[PDB]
């Protein structure tokens, strides 16, 4: 049916450049606002970036703002997240999320309202 | 040559009870069609449906158009305006055209003339009250393009017929203007109610006096109970406890359904259902939809994410493409505002009984999907908005019904006449730029409202961002983010 | 100063160059290079 | 930032009621939803929209958002239930998506 | 015609302003939720034609020998606290044909109608846009014993209301139909159809009963068994319960007389084509249950009772269709303004070093006088 | 009293554009890419000239009331049936089939501004479609007044 | 004595750059 | 009075629409009138 | 006030104090001692 999964982890020294790519399958991935959310391990999840479904908006955290890249391509149904000057911050997990709401940015002005309906198994990343 | 013809006026003035907006574009006028009329019909672009067929004529006319209420307001305009007001209208109106130069493809030609009229009479047909693009840009320093004057008339499929009438826009009398003369003219808006830019705190149900029961009975139960001939008539009094029940003089306005569409995509049917699902109506066996429609409410309380298909005004974002753009482009508005004396829109109007009862015969009950007019309803008319358009002209017609436009906006048997401008023939690769003002005196109504607890305002957004909204970004772009309706104060029903 | 010499703005009319003869919404980019001069004089 | 307990711990059959305080800017503004997550798993959407339950989702967890701060609600709690779980929306001010500390749930 | 009774005006809610919701009531279901205040201020109810073709003109008001006592002797210091909203600025409560009537008979004394009204709602609970309103924040006169009080009204132009009885051009008026009740009650179905067999309007996902609705003949002609479910005025005789009351107990108003022009509330409008006739096909019909305006629809609006109301307010819109009130009665845009009342509270024994609370402690009071109204 | 109207409308109320412009109004086009489970998305478009059904239009033609093509439309009154003569003003036949005529001389010029006496008024949505329900539609077979509506009286 | 020394008047008129705000209030003064 | 000739929108005091047991500058189901927040005058800009 | 507006600050101020009730039972003829500092 409707599926997510990552790839592209593994263990990389510090300051290498790795890229995690999302492929979705079972839907349309071309409609839906995509997300990256990370978990360092034995703590909470953290929200990365987010990508709409042309590709126009894209939001980023603070914490990996101006190091990490994200990008789309809704020809081969996958979500890309580039990666630069890796640091031990980032061990993570790395989750794939689907947000199914589009009214964010056609309805509401004031608030975005997202929540994510469907994740990837998700794909970890250490540094070493 | 030498000496300029009139300068630049934008700014608002704003004056006890009456708002005055003044704006000044600078504009460009290309010579349309080579200075020729010609046909145009379904045929030339092929004519694929006969719900999609038209016939008529394009001119080598260009026209004017301030129909949006962003030519004569800023946001800062608007803001004051829908805070502060209870009601608003257009009273006068001013225009002038001038700083005429002409060019040759590139340099000057002093002697060639801009022809320019006005039609009064109303005496062709009034392209102005159907949304058209092409108005005067909403931020003053942008150079626009005229749009290009075309009509339609009577057709059969691309086929002409007997009774359709042919206009030459050469036909009329028109002021010509070399590069020093300057065109100008006044007109007087016909009386209209004022806009109504308030949401009530009341709803037509709920008008009652919680604390008091009615005089006035109702059928509660038509059982004793559970058993045989177990029939009685039995009436509880309306009051306080059951609200559902009270007799009441007024009912909530007419309605026609539409269907609704989830702004979340998984929540939507999994089929084509834009075409084949929207609400119509048929006239001389073409299928047109149903757009906007009646006023009615987009949605009920809590459920902000469903809209009509087509019961709602849906505009661009800034550099949004023509055909099937993602949903993130574009901005949806929401008429939740006049959810207290007018229907949902994706919901019946009510219930009636389709049969009699008798001791063989159970109640029965139908949905009632559409409701036209009755004796004690009352409604509340489309909002206007920021982006939206200001006046209609009301079709010429034995009859009509409430014949406010039902894309928003004051109906006017008279409105603003059309501005018809042309290069003159002389052919030598031409065009002519300008400065055109535009001033209208609006009426207010102020709002004596005693409620104690602070309304709702209009306000710009607190949280720091890359850009700051209504303005220009790092490129030179200017953007509207959001669409602004009018109807943020309150009043009682 | 609170009511100091009032500040002096200028730019010239944009001037713009040959339309696409189709018509287009967005607004005009193309303009004719262009520049002004001339005299002033401040009396103090 | 969403704050909530770090563990709740009921016994099985009884009420359980976890809550993430907010800010202004970020849960008295927007939708706010639960995630449950399992310790070998990944994260499953339990409410959204404040109260609305996505489908395959059992009615005992219930939400609800109240001023500034949102409550998930727990009843009839058995042995599988026990998760983490974290509150998040969109914070105006940071412009971004935060999910709250997380709590563990833990049945005795 | 000249009016005059005696009135006696209590403390209602403690000189006090309560939230109410149907969270206070209970909690009810979704369709009878509401949110609103409850106010210490009373108020005047002359609007039913019992208290006083044809039509209003003016109105003068008076209010005179007040008299307040405290709980019981004379206070002739106390003051009595009245206003009337002459920009209609508060809700008007005075077209729902509610209660607290000036008696028909002139020797009665009548307790006056505590003032209340409702405001937006998602259920219990309130919206941003709910209104708030303070009466206290009106301009209002304070009357001792020995002053009096009187305004006068000029009632807008209204039409007559007419009471008579009377290929084609013009066609008989709208109609939304009502299901059939017999008064034999072995005609009846034996189910419960109260509220499940009823005409209902929805306005944002509530469900509001069709009462009295349009105007319609209550029944045909040779039938007087029957009447509409939620079709006609039924009022209660005198010393009649107020909850599961027998049928002897009411009585029912007939519209018969507007037979001519109407069609009957039970009855569909009539017929339409449903479909093309063709060799293939036999020509098909539907009925129609419900029929808006027509242009050539003549109608005639529901008669007026010596025990109905007079008049009924319009509300503020954009727009509105032949505005007469449905229940009967001349409807106005500016109709005879509400006249609100209280007592003003009197403060017992405060305490002797400075509390900032406010007063809880008031001394039991109420005040009697004499009301006067001449149309 | 008004004049009677003596003109016959060259304009159609559904034709009133300016055909060379697009409108600054979006209309939803798309529902579904197609073809697939899951595909499911919302594309919006411009309306303008290549697509004139679906443009927002500020007025709707007059009110009506069916009758058969050629099982008499009726209105009772007081328990009697009335045949419905002449009834609303309609047009007599939709353009190009001149043969028909309502059940119970031509309007035809009255076509511009008001329904055809024998087609429906219209559609309207009978549901809330969902994932599982698909969208249905149910037709208008007579519409009384509605605001924004224009028509023509009879012809003398 | 039987006669009031006042009326209620509470209201906000206002009139172009100018406000009135009037208030009335009820007061208890002890000893 | 404000004379701005600032493009933008304002920034404004205004009330929250999101539903809510309590109007903010109102009664409670008690009688007790409260005060929710602090409001500040300074809302509208100028030029420094 | 505080959104239309720059600046404000009073101009005049009237004072009325009336209605006066002293006290449980009347007391008719005592009296209330009321002056200003100006």
């Amino acid at each position: 049916e409707v599926q997510l999964v990552e790839s592209g982890g593994g263990l990389v020294k510090p300051g290498g450049s790795p890229r995690l790519s999302c492929a979705a399958s079972g839907f349309n991935f071309g409609s839906y606002s995509m997300n990256w959310v990370r978990q360092a391990p034995g703590k909470g999840l953290e929200w990365v970036s987010s990508i709409s479904s042309s590709s126009s908006y894209i939001y980023y955290a603070d914490s990996v703002k101006g190091r990490f890249t994200i990008s789309r391509d809704n020809a081969k149904h996958s979500l890309y997240l580039q990666v630069n000057s890796l640091r031990a911050e980032d061990t993570a997990v790395y989750y794939c999320a689907r947000d199914p709401t589009t009214y964010g940015y056609n309805s509401a002005w004031d608030k975005k309202g997202w929540y994510f309906d469907l994740w990837g198994r998700g794909t970890l990343l250490t540094v070493s | 040559v030498g000496s300029s013809s009139g300068n630049w006026h934008c700014d608002s003035q704003w004056l006890g009870d009456r708002v005055i907006t003044t704006s000044t574009r600078t504009w460009a006028l290309p010579t349309y069609n080579n200075h020729l009329y010609k046909q145009i019909s379904n045929s030339t672009s092929g004519g694929s449906s006969n719900d999609n067929a038209y016939f008529g004529y394009s001119t080598p006319w260009g026209y004017f158009d301030f129909n949006r209420f962003h030519c004569h307001f800023s946001p800062r305009d608007w803001q004051r305006l829908i805070n502060n007001n209870w009601g608003f209208r257009p009273k006068r109106l001013n225009f002038k055209l001038f700083n005429i130069q002409v060019k040759e493809v590139i340099a000057n030609n002093l002697t060639s003339t801009v022809q320019v009229f006005t039609d009064s009479d109303y005496q062709l047909p009034y392209v102005l009250g159907s949304a058209h693009e092409g108005c005067l840009p909403p931020f003053p320093a942008d150079v626009f393009m005229i749009p290009q004057y075309g009509y339609l008339t009577l057709n059969d499929g691309s086929q002409a017929v007997g009774r359709s009438s042919f206009y030459c826009l050469e036909y009329f009398p028109s002021q010509m203007l070399r590069t020093g003369n300057n065109f100008q003219f006044s007109y007087e808006f016909e009386n209209v109610p004022f806009h109504s830019s308030y949401a009530h705190s009341q709803s037509l149900d709920r008008l009652m006096n919680p604390l008091i029961d009615q005089y006035l009975y109702y059928l509660s139960k038509t059982i004793n109970g559970s058993g045989q001939n177990q029939q009685t008539l039995k009436f509880s009094v309306a009051g306080p406890s059951n609200m559902a029940v009270q007799g009441r003089n007024y009912i909530p306005g007419p309605s026609y359904r539409q269907q609704r569409v989830s702004t979340t995509v998984t929540q939507n049917n999994n089929s084509e259902f834009a075409w084949p699902g929207a609400s119509s109506w048929a006239l001389n066996g073409r299928n047109s939809l149903m757009n906007p429609g009646p006023a009615m409410a987009s949605h009920k309380e809590g459920e902000d994410r469903f809209f009509p298909l087509s019961g709602s005004l849906i505009f661009g974002k800034q550099g949004t493409g023509r055909d099937n753009v993602d949903a993130d482009k574009v901005m949806i508005t929401n008429e939740e505002e006049i959810k207290t004396t007018n229907p949902v829109a994706t919901e019946s109007y009510g219930q009636v009984a389709t049969n009699h009862q008798s001791a063989q015969a159970q109640a029965q009950t139908g949905w009632v999907q559409n409701q036209g007019i009755l004796p004690g309803m009352v409604w509340q008319d489309r909002d206007v908005y920021l982006q939206g358009p200001i006046w209609a002209k009301i079709p010429h017609t034995d009859g009509n019904f409430h014949p406010s436009p039902l894309m928003g906006g004051f109906g006017m048997k008279h409105p603003p006449p059309q501005i018809l401008i042309k290069n003159t023939p002389v052919f030598i690769t031409q065009y002519s730029t300008g400065q055109v003002s535009v001033e209208i005196e609006w009426e207010l109504q102020k709002e004596n409202s005693k409620r104690w607890n602070p309304e709702i305002q209009y306000t710009s957004n607190y949280y720091k961002s890359n850009n700051v909204e209504f303005a220009v970004n790092t490129e030179g772009v200017y953007s509207e983010p959001r669409p602004i309706g009018t109807r943020y104060l309150t009043r009682n029903l | 100063m609170k009511h100091p010499p009032p500040q002096i703005l200028i730019k010239n009319t944009p001037v713009p160059a040959d339309p696409p003869t189709a018509f287009n919404k967005d607004k005009l980019n193309s303009f004719i290079t262009q520049y002004s001069t001339g005299q002033v004089s401040v009396e103090i | 930032v969403l704050t909530q307990p770090p563990s709740v711990s009921a016994a099985p059959g009884q009420m359980v009621t976890i809550s993430c305080s907010g800010s202004s800017s970020n849960i008295g503004n927007d939708y706010i939803s639960w995630y449950q997550q399992l310790p070998g798993t990944a994260p499953k959407l339990l409410i959204y929209d404040n109260n609305e339950r996505p489908s395959g989702i059992p009615d005992r967890f219930s939400g609800s958002k109240s001023g500034t701060s949102a409550t998930l609600g727990i009843t009839g709690v058995q042995t599988g239930d026990e998760a983490d779980y974290y509150c998040g929306t969109w914070d105006s001010s940071l412009s971004a998506w935060v999910f709250g500390e997380g709590t563990k749930l833990t049945v005795v």
